């Protein structure tokens, strides 16, 4: 299974939440397996249903 | 107390939580389910065996 790089998740600046706009605690509680995320979600089906 | 919320509230704010460390978050994880009775062992291991005779079937 994939694993993920600690320089650009965990350092002064996190490299991996500033390219996804996310928080360093909310990439840690995801790259750690105590949060679930929404990884894409449908338009046209919601839209329509 | 016991009632109000107020308890239930602490609770789940507890439960939603970090527990940075990896033991301590396995730990609370296994901390879900309720134990099981000789008669409950009985019939999920009926279950099983329906189970596995079935996709024997199957093949």
């Amino acid at each position: 299974a994939p694993v993920t790089h600690i320089w650009y998740f965990k350092g002064v600046p996190s490299r991996l939440g500033y390219l996804l706009d996310l928080a360093p605690k909310d990439l840690e509680k995801i790259i750690y397996f105590a949060a679930y995320v929404i990884t894409s979600v449908d338009e046209e089906m919601r839209h329509n249903e | 107390e016991d009632e109000s919320e107020a308890l239930r509230q602490a609770r789940k704010d507890a439960e939603l939580t970090a527990s940075a460390d990896s033991v301590r978050a396995y730990l609370k994880q296994i901390g879900k389910v309720a134990l099981l009775n000789a008669e409950e062992e009985v019939e999920l291991a009926k279950r099983i065996e329906a189970g596995l005779y079935a996709t024997q079937l199957m093949t």
